[PDB]
């Protein structure tokens, strides 16, 4: 999986 | 449910996505009402921009801007994301 903040 | 988000040229829309990388096998995923997209909601921000448009935590990404994502890798998602710039429309359902 990945994580980016939005 | 549909959320209509619409901010500030210098604020965040406040929420983390989480999902399956492209690089991952996700033509093996097969969407079901326990899971039912890739991508998801790790967090939104109490009072930012996701949050008083009614995004929470745990929601499930189905559409960006009326582009079905349920079966979308991570990166292309967040470039739907950030293609609308300060403004954004998606479809979840809520595992809650
Ligand atoms: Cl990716």
């Amino acid at each position: 999986e990945a994580q980016t903040r939005l | 449910s549909v959320a209509i988000l619409q901010k500030r040229d210098h604020e965040g829309f406040g929420f983390v996505l989480r999902g399956a990388k492209a690089e991952t096998p996700i033509e093996e995923f097969t969407p079901t009402p326990a899971f039912p997209a890739l991508q998801y909601l790790e967090s939104v921000d109490v009072e930012g921009v996701a949050w008083k448009a009614g995004l929470r935590t745990g929601d499930f990404l189905i559409e960006v801007n009326g582009v079905n994502v349920v079966k979308v890798g991570h990166k292309q998602v967040v470039g739907l994301i950030r293609q609308g710039g300060n403004r954004l429309v998606m479809k979840v359902v809520s595992v809650t």
